[PDB]
């Protein structure tokens, strides 16, 4: 499958290289392939595959938005639509890639917390990406898988996370932005910041330093976020 | 605009 | 040819539109097929190959120094070593994309010395990245490339262009990095940079404001490096 | 280390 004849280990390993050189395109290769080997994905390992992703579908929705942008002016030839169709059609086979992948099959086979809810952000985040650059018959019900995804993993993380958990916090957030910026309902996105940031800070108490700075992190986001949207 | 989880968490 | 069936100027467009959403691959591969239509470029259109390309090779080139680090660290399994291989692989074949380019046939057909030497001094830079990552019985006839590829550019501009011009200075710098990074003439380099940049001194007082600019930008990179080198 | 010439000459 491209790396079907690579070792798992090898996958990984070349994955954490291509990190560190910075060639995302490359370490998604490595850790689709790592995903389809069918074993279950240590903490580490979906890192991993986030992060190259993240990146890789990063620089899309960056070059998107720049085109979209002189597009927007240019009705304000073909050549600009035809080249952002282009990026965007990029943009949204990226966005199925990962989805097929948590659809076959880490979703169903993520038991424990911090994988299942890991894995439910994520589908939120590229069905959110896919929003992003949706416009219509599709648009409404993009929003609704993305809504329901981030719904599920909000009830999971609620019931068997701490406040301040990265990943609950993270989701929480990243479903914040869901609300202001493709669900037009910044209100619920302020609220559900506010009510999120105030019941890590109550329990923050109880971590260790390393922990703090992990949770810290995340709810300076929030309030980064708060501070542009009030 | 508005800032959005970090790829990686603990 | 991919891009066989796009018009030339929609290709040129195109390519315009990749550097500002910072889309070098897309950006290359348009310029490459603007090339293979076969009409001569203007000097707008062999700046945006040269930026194409040299953005492309140049994220390979950091990748490649990063994971030859690595490996050479590693020996202070295969992994580092295949996939910095990958990548090296990668970058031959840009390099030689691109001198495909030059002799098939931009060279043969550009008479005019800022076309001929813009060339000649781009088939230069696409061998000295080839011997950056040589190693042996070719690295020696690769270095032999593109020290003849820049002195028959240096020859063409000393007779036909003023010193000051742009594409002669960064000619001249190139040169001058490849005499001290790839040749082992340190020497040689530091003369040539001290030469060129008080000979192009010399010719500042006959520019307007905005030559002026274009020079002394030049000339700042071959007293940064004499910096660095002495 | 060595600095080189920009892509794009005028
Ligand atoms: C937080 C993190 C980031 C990673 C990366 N970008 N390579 S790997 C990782 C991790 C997670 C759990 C246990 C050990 C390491
Ligand atoms: C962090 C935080 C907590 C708040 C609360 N529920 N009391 S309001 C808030 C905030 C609001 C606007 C700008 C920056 C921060
Ligand atoms: C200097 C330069 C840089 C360019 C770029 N990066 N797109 S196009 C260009 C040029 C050259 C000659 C005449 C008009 C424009
Ligand atoms: C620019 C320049 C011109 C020089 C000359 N031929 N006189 S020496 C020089 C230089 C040397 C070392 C460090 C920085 C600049």
């Amino acid at each position: 499958g491209a790396m079907g004849s690579m070792e798992r280990a090898s996958l990984i390993q070349k994955a954490k290289l291509a990190e560190q050189a910075e060639r995302y395109e490359d370490m998604a290769a490595f850790m689709k392939g790592a995903v389809e080997k069918g074993e279950e994905l240590s903490c580490e390992e979906r890192n991993l595959l986030s992060v190259a992703y993240k990146n890789v579908v990063g620089g899309q929705r960056a070059a998107w938005r720049v085109l979209s942008s002189i597009e927007q002016k240019s009705n304000e030839g073909p050549e600009v639509r035809e080249y952002r169709e282009k990026v965007e059609t990029e943009l949204q086979g990226v966005c199925d890639t990962v989805l097929g992948l948590l659809d076959s099959h880490l979703i169903k086979e993520a038991g424990d917390a911090e994988s299942r809810v890991f894995y439910l952000k994520m589908k939120g985040d590229y069905y959110r990406y896919l929003a992003e650059v949706a416009t219509g018959d599709d648009k409404k019900r993009i929003i609704d898988s993305a809504r329901s995804a981030y719904q599920e993993a909000m009830d999971i993380s609620k019931k068997e996370m701490p406040p301040t958990n990265p990943i609950r916090l993270g989701l929480a957030l990243n479903f914040s932005v869901f609300h202001y910026e493709i669900a037009n309902s910044p209100e619920e996105a302020i609220s559900l910041a506010k009510t999120t940031f105030d019941e890590a800070m109550a329990d923050l108490h109880t971590l260790s330093e390393d922990s703090y700075k992990d949770s810290t992190l995340i709810m300076q986001l929030l309030r980064d976020n708060l501070t542009l949207w009030t | 605009r508005s800032h959005s989880s970090p790829a990686s968490l603990q």
